[PDB]
DNA sequence: CCCTGTCTGGCGTCCTCTCACCCCTATGATCATGA
DNA sequence: TCATGATCATAGGCGGTAGCGTGCGCCAGACAGGG
């Protein structure tokens, strides 16, 4: 079945691959993770209450007063969005919390405070996100914009090759916590142990062991085994384990049990291990030179001297061994330290330490901290327990604990924000174990390292700074002032806070001015995965690696969708199914294929969990079970590709649409495109204008609808009904009985946002496309937005287009195009431009706005009324006035020189207290009519609804048929009817309606206080006027065309309709392209849609042919059929036997101007079902059209390609780029031209430019390049002068920039002269 | 190589113009040193006539009238 | 990658494919963006080095030029005489082989017949003079630059040619990247330069030296093969022979230094006392 | 100022919430222990002028 | 600088040269009443650390900022590196008499000639037409004739049409590789706003018709006339300076 | 004093176009209202 | 008539009784560490 708006214009789709997951809500990301900012979230975290309690309570310095925390709440905002995007303010809502002050009293602070106080207080004002994804900062629509950055959690990184020049490798282990310290363990090519924290000065590692109060014998217990020799009688014996002795060299014969085992020269092989393990050999023989270089363990003393034997951690020698000999010591613990297995690091390490005890080692860590101050044991103690181990100072957050878990093979994934002991020995244990060879170091690109924040937890940390300054303010107040006598509402103030948040919402480096003239423009700037910004790299720094598609972004990130330029692959755009985890990384759906058959169940995976199993291709063909028809499939093990066998699969891929993103998914054929080309072709689809009249795509995706209403240009039905008043300002939806409320009777109004100005000076319009008595479904379109069309989204219109180089005009990448096309005024793009206009306070007195103004006559102030501002709806030309203003001097607003327009909306803001003019007047009067005539609506058609609800309760129980209409209408009430349930429908009505009543009085009476009051306003302004131009800016030769797939081009020739080449039935080409384009640059997928396109059009002309001729319904259903079957085994399968005779008429009325066709993007439509839909058309089946001339009249040989491709008007127009300077303005500091445009400006002769005058021989070009033309005052009058009077020549001089240099280098104390 | 015999000329608004503009004008400071506009680069700072193409003629003329 | 595209554009591609393709293309994208920035400041620093250098004279009157050659890799000949000797006056006035007879002066700078008739009676080496060599104090003469390139007269007095130098050489710099026996083709006369040959017992002709090189003469004077031959070679051929194409005339070892002597007598050990100099190092399973 | 207090038990970061604290005499990296000459040589001063600077 | 909102947003120097001056008078007030024995020596450290953070900021240990986190710029700043004077204003300079428009094809071009448009030429070319206006007589002061050419009246497009005639203008694709990247052409007025550019020419220029932008110049006095049209013209210019080859090679 | 490692200074394309942003918070003084 | 409270206007450089910094890289030449 289909919904009534689907029923309108069923597009035909190919596509095999039945789906099993639509595609989700693709504002997701903006919208979840500000839903899990704000809202009133219990158990602890995540959210507000996070920041919350991890600052509060405040406690004093030792004066027993705490502020602790309850709750907090958001009030409404004074402002909605409209009334806010109108007069400037933020959309903000003021954050009220309710703090609470205790009071602790002497000798027990484990004792009662004398009084509490609870309150509300008022503190900063976060600004609330709009049902689009967007934030309002100051009346401009911005996006904040996710980040990607590096996973807090351990990072086991190695320095490859570089170091040293040696190819000696190092490795380091980067403790990356969420906030706090950082932690950087090394190694050097003296292969020692060196930490370091946050890049500061280097120690040795063990340093920080002992810091841990650990005594040496402990260290050396954890990270060596032990080696027991036992003097049992003959030479020092030994236990041996022969796993240590796998590949070594012994320097003697080893023999046991009267058996020679192991000969002197040789090594210990692995059958020689198992001879010895298999006897079960314990104790060996050794010489006196086997234990010249073993390091004992632990310290040994004398009992008789009471001194030590030797230290720990020391090689034995000869006399060691004697004096510990004759001691009673039979048992010695060595260690060993191999050169594969076990390298002596921590040995080493220990013998670099100047340091012996735990009071040492915090003294020098103390030392590093901060440098060159005296320590104090209490001191040091404080500063390595706030390093490392505190709540406050240091925070591993769930991420981090999860990732420093499973990095290091724990089982629990829980675990404290703070580090301890056994962490940091497990850092330095898998370091040892990743220098020995066994484990793998971690790339940084993978994306199971590469978290995502988002709009909710950057604004959550820039409000736990704004907290921690306000912590650093009450820790200041709560312990010097008299108790009790204030309040907590005198302590903590509004203005951190404040200024934290709306520095971050205000200018950050990721909350960006949003790209808003297309709805696809807005619904990807919100999907962005931006690599920049703080805690990220930087775009002139780095690198290579970064720029780069790792493996593992299939289905997470868009490979083809990116910036090109100095950006590459760091603002990467997310894709189409990708959720975001629980955690901040990125997941993607599957279908768990069990041993046979592939579940339709969709299961998400992350970047780590998709490595371990093994992932089917999208696209594996499978016959009608699940079971895979090949017995070779292609598959994906471990970030590489290869072919597997038939059930040894575990998931397969749930739609072929999911490496792609959204911008790239609307591009069809896009698996014939080169990927170069794909990228170009889906930035500039990024970069289209909406015309006037938004056509259709001829050959979509299908991915429209979802583009369409998962984005907020269209005005989506909330609740299903009929419609009862269609307007081009509102649409009034009566809302079906089966979808409605008992309550608040209800018929829906949808007020349309008509012309109004977008970002990118384009024209956000929406109009109506329902009809009237019309029914609509839940979640349906009812208003058109902006490059929409039925629901659908159409960029840019559908054109007539053959491929032939056509004498030159259209020859590296020009386009040409008939005059058919711009008498159809059909990219005539709409713009409009804002004027604003200040009346300042000055010196003298204040400005005038009023029109009696010197220096004009009537031929000016014509156009303008009584009171200075010009007329709504005077047609102006470029450089009349707008508005006049005169200081105590003519400063009129005047239209800048080039541009025409209407002027289509004034607004009027006054600073209160000053005197309102006539029209300021006139346009308040105006504002209370019309918000008086709306709210008066709004009760009178609520009203309409409640009536009708009580004519529809009244049908039966006591209905009266003529006595209904004989009373007056407002007392339908005690008519005779018992106690019901529809007499207490209609108290409730009556509740509904004297609310409504006093409602209607209270809020026009706030409305009128809206009208009638002033706006805060900057330091000394009078009155803001600001008038809205309306450009209709046509095409011309210089505007910039391209398609879809990377054809680009300047359109260059804007012939008559008679040159074209037109064929033997009559019609003209309107677009002649160049073939030239498409071996090299290899977008071969423009040429499938072209022929696609054709096969459309086909179809549409022969429905325009069988419903020109008045035909009955019966062929049209036939033909209507036929065209929607067509196909191999496909999707969409309907049938019209069930349209009933009415709507195949209107579906044919949609579909006479070609009927749309969907082609997915890796499942599309084969070369073979484009040939036999040519066939169904008379079209010839090679798509190639013998054409003829216009010049001469005469056939163009080797027939040509014609077709329809859908391209796209970009907003690089050619009247925005011209510009020309004789002589303007000139700065100040340097007495050169001013740069720009709108500043009239000259272009910069740069350097290289200076280069190539040098390379000729050109001389007095460079020299009136950059004296006269440019720098030197004098000699540029002199040089207006003798050109106004015909004598062309120079009189040099020197450049003033040069003097300014001279005065620079001379401010120092250099002295820069000019000799002779 | 190019970069050190750039910054190691007589002339020291050449090395100026290129790399470090630092060590090369504290160097000419203290060493006192004079240059004479000696070629391309200094005469398009101080605004006149390249010696290579018309103005090596006009070059040729001032330096024959020295 | 092991498994490749086996499918083309006209033709679909699925969705690793695909994959693979965005793999390279971006690659390719981001070696072009750090590539120009790369070159840019190359043409910066060639052009603040040159920057200066005019030509300022008319003949510095020196002889010392440098000498023109044919390069040769060791396969085909790469940039022949005429586009390397074209336009560019001549250091020591060219004498054909029939020695005493001069072909062209001192001082005449090469155009295209000058080359055609150096092609002709194949010229050895036409010595030519060098800006590199000049003698002109303070800029460079005009005779030892060459031909005014982009025109085709001799250089006038006064062209900035370090300028255009330096754009010459950075402005390709966009289009640049960024990240066992000798085998005859042809046959002539065989040449050896810088050897010191021995003959050994097989009456072949054995080297000892690594600064030979091999050459390849051909039957009008100049040559069409050069092999760099390593230390202790051994040749199936000698000097001054005749030898065919497809046949390989050397063979070394590059694993194994040779050592090889050059007189036949006994072998004796001189200052080689066992464990101390020499060790004993049986090997195991082969015997010697 | 002249303040009297002890270095190493009372950490300086713990008393820096509080003015008094630009930092200290130096002459060089430590904190230089100051002479006090106006309390043990110089006790009562200035007759300079009472010229209010200015 | 004033930003037209009541308050100045300095530039960096005065608030360094501030900073002297505040603690330069605190350090002479300090030396007039007196030092505290071992005490002048604080505030004379300060004013050694302020000079250093005049001179060159970040030369020394960490640089001062006005705000935020940017460190603001001394003297060393405004001479060295790119945006200085040595790069930014004098090497390389804003020039009058210059325009810039998209580029496009149109292939009935010689080639030593090139498309411009009207709008585009009669603002380049305004002194000119002055003076052709007042040698004819056609306004009596300067005045009338920029008031003439302001309301584009019917006579002054035949004044620009024997202006342009043997006039050359520099054209100048924006990144300039080789000298081959400013020619010098012969104009002709087009109705449009693109400047039409013979194709052959762009091989050249590196330059498609994908949106590329070129700059004209124009050559004011008569000597740079003569080398726009004897040393630059787009007619001579047929060979590369690298080689032998011809740079006119049909594409 | 003769290496050999560390450190801190230099440098990292051109031209153009668009947009926002460019103190708020605290203390003191004056005026008005209430007792 | 006096006192208290509230509102408006005018006036300066981590904010705090610490700690923030952490994702470039190469070359080069001086300064110093080890022997
Ligand atoms: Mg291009
Ligand atoms: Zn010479």
């Amino acid at each position: 079945v289909y919904s009534y708006t689907e029923k309108k214009r069923i597009r035909k789709d190919f596509g095999k691959r039945p789906q099993v997951l639509d595609v989700p809500y693709l504002l997701s990301i903006q919208l979840d993770s500000f839903q899990k900012f704000i809202e009133q979230d219990p158990e602890g975290q995540y959210g507000l209450e996070a920041a919350f309690r991890s600052v509060f309570p405040i406690q004093s310095y030792s004066g027993n007063s705490e502020l602790q925390y309850v709750s907090y709440r958001l009030g409404e905002p004074v402002f909605d969005v409209q009334e806010c995007q109108i007069r400037g303010v933020t959309y903000s809502a003021p954050l009220r919390v309710k703090l609470r002050l205790v009071i602790y009293e002497r000798e027990a602070p484990e004792g009662t405070v004398k009084d509490i106080k609870e309150q509300e207080v008022y503190m900063g004002e976060i600004p609330l996100m709009t049902d689009n994804g967007t934030f309002v900062i100051n009346g401009t629509e911005r996006v904040i914009v996710s980040q990607l950055h590096r996973s807090p959690g351990v990072f086991f990184d190695s320095d490859k090759g570089k170091t040293h020049s040696s190819g000696k490798v190092l490795y380091n282990a980067r403790i990356i916590p969420y906030r706090g310290s950082w932690l950087d363990f090394e190694f050097d090519p003296k292969d020692n142990l060196f930490v370091r924290i946050d890049r500061r000065r280097k120690l040795p590692a063990t340093i920080i062991l002992r810091a841990l109060n650990y005594t040496t014998e402990q260290i050396l217990d954890l990270f060596f085994e032990k080696v027991i020799f036992e003097i049992r009688d003959n030479k020092l014996q030994m236990e041996l384990v022969p796993e240590r002795l796998r590949g070594e060299t012994a320097s003697f014969d080893i023999e046991a049990n009267g058996k020679v085992y192991v000969e002197k020269g040789r090594r210990i092989t692995a059958r020689h291990i198992r001879q010895l393990e298999k006897d079960d050999v314990k104790l060996i023989e050794v010489p006196v030179e086997y234990i010249a270089g073993k390091v004992v363990a632990k310290d040994y003393i004398d009992e008789s001297t009471g001194e030590l034997i030797c230290a720990a951690n020391m090689e034995l020698s000869l006399d060691l061994l004697a004096k510990l000999s004759q001691s009673g010591h039979k048992r010695i613990e060595t260690l060993f330290t191999n050169d594969l297995d076990h390298g002596p690091y921590i040995s080493e390490t220990l013998r670099v330490d100047p340091t012996n005890d735990r009071l040492s080692a915090l003294v020098e860590i103390y030392r590093m901290m901060r440098p060159g101050e005296p320590p104090t044991r209490e001191a040091a103690e404080s500063l390595f327990e706030n390093l490392f181990f505190s709540e406050d100072r240091y925070d591993l957050s769930a991420v981090g604990r999860m990732k420093f878990n499973r990095s290091l093979l724990r089982e629990e994934i829980e675990g404290s924000g703070i580090l301890s002991k056994d962490d940091i020995i497990d850092v330095m244990k898998k370091l040892i174990d990743i220098r020995n060879g066994k484990g793998e170091v971690d790339d940084i690109d993978h994306l199971g390292n590469r978290r995502i924040r988002s709009v909710g937890e950057m604004a959550e940390n820039q409000f736990r700074v704004g907290l921690v300054r306000v912590e650093r303010a009450v820790k200041e107040r709560l312990s010097l002032g008299d108790l009790d006598t204030l309040m907590p509402q005198d302590m903590i103030n509004a203005k951190p806070i404040s200024a934290a948040v709306k520095e971050f919402f205000g200018s950050s480096q990721l909350s960006q001015f949003m790209d808003q003239n297309n709805p696809l423009s807005e619904i990807t700037h919100k999907r962005r995965i931006s690599a920049l910004g703080p805690g990220g790299l930087t775009r002139e720094r780095a690198g290579f690696e970064v720029r780069d598609v790792h493996p593992t972004h299939y289905g997470r990130v868009c490979p083809i969708e990116t910036p090109e330029g100095p950006n590459i692959g760091l603002i990467n755009s997310l894709s189409v199914y990708a959720q975001t985890n629980e955690y901040g990384f990125l997941e993607t759906p599957y279908r768990k294929v069990t041993d046979g058959v592939v579940t339709d169940e969709i299961h998400y995976l992350s970047a780590i969990e998709e490595g371990n199993y093994v992932i089917a291709q999208a696209n594996s063909n499978l016959d009608e079970e699940g079971h895979f028809v090949e017995d070779l499939v292609t598959c994906r093990s471990k970030g590489e590709s290869s072919l597997f066998s038939r059930d040894q699969v575990d998931y397969m891929d749930v739609s072929t649409q999911q490496v792609v993103s959204v911008g790239a998914s609307l591009i069809p054929f896009l698996e014939h495109d080169d990927a170069n080309r794909a990228l170009m072709g889906a930035n500039m689809q990024r970069q289209a204008v909406p015309t006037l009249r938004a056509d259709k795509p001829l050959v979509g995706t299908g991915m429209e609808r979802a583009v369409a209403v998962d984005s907020g240009v269209t005005a989506v039905a909330k609740r299903g009904g009929v419609v009862q008043y269609v307007d081009a300002s509102r649409i009034v939806i009566k809302v079906n009985e089966d979808e409605m409320y008992p309550g608040e009777a209800g018929i829906d109004i949808y007020n349309l946002t008509k012309y109004t100005r977008s970002n990118q000076n384009t024209c956000i319009n929406q109009m109506p496309c329902v009809s009237l008595g019309e029914p609509v479904e839940r979640g349906d379109v009812l208003a058109d937005g902006p490059s929409t069309d039925l629901g659908e989204l159409a960029l840019g219109q559908n054109m007539r287009v053959a491929f032939m180089p056509w004498n030159g005009y259209n020859f590296e990448d020009s386009i040409l195009v008939s005059e058919r096309v711009v008498q159809e005024d059909r990219f005539t793009t709409i713009h409009i431009q804002e004027l604003a206009c200040v009346s300042r306070d000055t010196k003298l007195g204040p400005e005038e706005i009023t029109a009696d103004i010197p220096n004009v006559g009537e031929a000016a102030l014509s156009k303008l009324d009584e009171s200075g501002i010009v007329y709504i709806g005077a047609e102006v030309t470029g450089g009349d006035i707008l508005v006049g203003k005169v200081t105590p001097k003519d400063s009129s607003l005047r239209v800048p020189n080039g541009v025409s327009g209407t002027v289509i909306d004034v607004q009027v803001f006054t600073r209160d207290g000053v005197e309102k003019d006539k029209r300021a007047l006139e346009i308040e009067e105006m504002q209370l009519k019309q918000a008086k005539k709306d709210l008066s609506e709004e009760l009178q058609i609520l009203e309409a609804g409640l009536f009708s609800r009580i004519r529809a309760v009244l049908v039966a129980g006591g209905v009266e048929a003529e006595k209904l209409d004989k009373l007056p209408r407002d007392r339908w009430l005690e008519l005779g009817l018992t106690d019901e349930e529809k007499q207490n429908q209609l108290e409730q009505l009556a509740e509904q309606y004297d609310e409504l009543k006093h409602e209607f009085e209270k809020k026009l009476e706030a409305k009128r206080r809206k009208i009638t009051q002033g706006d805060d306003l900057a330091p000394g302004v009078l009155k803001i006027v600001k008038v809205y131009l309306a450009v209709k800016r046509r095409i011309q030769p210089g505007d910039k065309m391209a398609g879809r797939h990377g054809n680009k081009g300047v359109i260059s020739k804007i012939n008559p309709i008679e040159d074209m080449p037109y064929d033997e039935n009559g019609t003209p080409v309107d677009i002649v392209l160049n073939p030239l384009g498409v071996p090299s640059r290899m977008n071969i997928g423009q040429i499938l849609e072209t022929h696609l396109g054709m096969a459309a059009k086909g179809i549409g002309d022969k429905i325009n042919a069988m419903l020109k001729q008045q035909q009955e319904v019966a062929k049209l259903r036939e033909f209507i059929q036929r065209a929607y079957d067509l196909g191999a085994d496909v999707r969409q399968k309907v049938d019209l036997s069930t349209f009933s005779d009415e709507e195949v008429m209107r579906l044919a009325e949609n579909l006479r101007k070609g009927m749309p066709i969907a082609t997915p993007v890796f499942d599309g439509a084969k070369e073979a079902e484009i040939k036999e839909l040519l066939k169904l058309g008379d079209l010839p089946t090679s798509g190639q059209i013998r054409l003829y001339d216009g010049r001469t009249g005469e056939q163009f040989e080797r027939p040509v390609t014609v077709g329809y491709m859908y391209m796209l008007k970009l907003n690089h127009l050619v009247d925005d780029k011209m510009h020309a300077r004789s002589t303007g303005s000139y700065s100040l500091v340097t007495q050169q031209p001013l740069g720009g445009k709108a500043q009239f400006g000259g272009q910069r002769f740069g350097e290289m430019e200076v280069w190539a005058l040098e390379a000729y021989g050109a001389a007095y070009t460079l020299q009136e390049m950059l004296t006269v033309k440019s720098d030197d005052v004098n000699g540029r009058t002199k040089m207006y002068k003798n050109i106004v009077d015909g004598n062309h020549q120079m009189e040099p001089g020197m450049p003033e920039s040069f003097n300014v240099l001279l005065k620079e280098i001379r401010s120092l104390g250099i002295n820069i002269e000019l000799e002779d | 190589g190019i970069t050190k015999a750039s910054l190691a000329t007589e002339s020291f608004i050449s090395a100026a113009s290129f790399q470090e503009t630092t060590r090369v004008l504290t160097e000419a400071a203290v060493a006192g040193k004079r240059d004479e506009l000696r070629g391309l680069k200094e005469n398009v700072i101080v605004g006149r006539l390249i010696p290579a193409g018309t103005g090596y003629a006009y070059h040729q003329d001032r330096m024959r009238r020295r | 990658i092991e498994t490749p595209i086996t499918a083309n554009f006209r033709e679909g591609l699925n969705v690793l494919q695909y994959f693979i393709s965005t793999h390279g293309a971006r690659k390719g994208l981001a070696d072009t963006a750090l590539k120009t920035a790369n070159s840019g400041y190359l043409t910066r620093r060639l052009v603040d080095v040159a920057q200066d250098l005019v030509v300022t004279e008319d003949d510095c009157g020196t002889h010392e030029g440098i000498m023109m050659t044919p390069v040769i890799e060791g396969g085909d000949v790469k940039e022949p005489l005429r586009d390397r000797v074209l336009g560019r006056v001549t250091a020591e006035d060219v004498l054909k082989p029939g020695t005493a007879d001069i072909l062209v002066p001192r001082n005449t700078l090469l155009h295209e017949q000058w080359c055609d008739l150096l092609e002709e009676n194949s010229v050895d080496a036409v010595k030519v003079r060098s800006v590199v060599s000049c003698d002109t104090d303070f800029g460079v003469c005009a005779h030892c630059y060459g031909r005014d390139l982009a025109r085709g007269h001799i250089i006038n007095k006064g062209e900035a040619i370090g300028v255009i130098a330096a754009q010459s050489i950075g402005e390709p710099g966009t289009q640049l990247t960024m990240r066992s026996s000798i085998q005859v083709k042809n046959k002539g006369s065989i040449k050896l330069s810088n050897v010191k040959s021995v003959v050994n017992s097989s009456g072949k002709l054995v080297i000892t030296s690594r600064n030979t090189e091999l050459k390849l003469i051909d039957e009008f004077g100049r040559t069409k093969e050069s092999y760099k031959v390593p230390y202790g070679a051994v040749l199936a051929k000698g000097d001054g022979e005749q030898v065919a194409g497809g046949e390989t005339v050397a063979n070394w070892d590059p694993h194994t230094m040779p050592v090889i002597t050059e007189v036949s007598g006994f072998v004796r050990f001189t200052d080689m006392i066992d464990g101390q100099t020499i060790t004993r190092q049986t090997d195991e399973l082969t015997g010697l | 100022l002249f303040v009297e207090f002890d270095p190493e038990v009372i950490h300086t970061t713990t008393i820096n919430a509080t003015r008094g604290v630009s930092h200290f005499v130096r002459f060089g990296a430590s904190p230089a222990i100051v002479p006090s000459a106006v309390i043990h040589q110089l006790s009562v001063y200035k007759p300079k002028d009472i010229v209010d600077p200015a | 600088v004033p930003l037209d909102g009541g308050r100045f947003a300095t530039s960096d120097l005065n608030d360094l040269y501030r900073r002297v001056i505040n603690r330069n008078n605190r350090l002479k007030r300090l030396l007039d009443l007196a030092a505290p024995d071992i005490i002048v020596r604080n505030e004379k450290r300060m004013l050694q650390e302020a000079v250093d953070a005049l001179l060159d900021n970040g030369r020394r240990g960490r640089a001062i900022t006005g705000s935020n986190k940017r460190p603001l710029k001394s003297l060393a700043d405004m001479i060295k590196g790119k945006q200085g004077r040595f790069r930014q204003n004098l090497l390389g300079k804003r020039v009058d008499y210059s325009g810039r428009s998209v580029i496009t094809v149109g292939p009935y071009l010689r080639l030593h000639q090139c498309g411009l448009p009207k709008k585009m030429a009669l603002e380049l070319f305004k002194p000119f037409i002055y003076g052709k206006l007042e040698l004819r007589g056609l306004a009596t002061t300067i005045k009338a004739a920029k008031k003439m050419v302001e309301r584009e009246e019917a006579v002054v497009w035949d004044i620009l049409d024997e202006v342009i005639r043997e006039h050359p203008v520099l054209l100048n694709r924006a990144p300039t590789l080789h000298r081959l990247g400013i020619q010098a052409f012969e104009p002709v007025l087009i109705e449009g706003k693109a400047i039409q550019l013979h194709p052959l020419v762009c091989a050249a220029y590196n330059a498609d018709f994908d949106g590329d932008q070129m700059a004209v110049h124009v050559p004011l006095t008569l000597e740079a006339q003569l080398e726009a049209r004897a040393l630059m013209m787009s007619t001579n210019n047929i060979l590369s300076p690298a080689n032998g080859e011809p740079i006119i090679v049909p594409s």
